[PDB]
């Protein structure tokens, strides 16, 4: 017997992840940047860098 | 204060000298008041 066309539809769905890292850093190169534990001296900015 | 000499030794190295700036030129060439005070 004769057949006559096929059609059909469909979808996909999306999968879904996520990637990370951590980055630490320390409390007195944090003072040391800001300024709040800076000093005026010859050897402080010698650590800021 | 510390500077431009002793900077660097007592950064890297660990000591540190009062007049190496005079040690270093040599080896290699080179307000007043009135107090009330008794006397």
């Amino acid at each position: 017997p004769a057949d006559q066309p096929v059609h059909n539809y469909m979808i996909k769905r999306l999968d879904r992840r996520s990637l990370n890292a951590a980055f630490s850093i320390a409390v007195e190169a944090l003072g040391l940047i800001s300024g709040e534990n800076l000093d005026g001296t010859h050897i402080s900015s010698a650590m800021r860098l | 204060v510390i500077a431009n000499t002793n900077l660097v030794t007592a950064l890297v190295m660990g000591k540190a000298v009062s007049n190496m700036d005079d040690v270093a030129r040599y080896l290699l060439g080179g307000g007043s008041a009135r107090v009330r005070a008794d006397l």
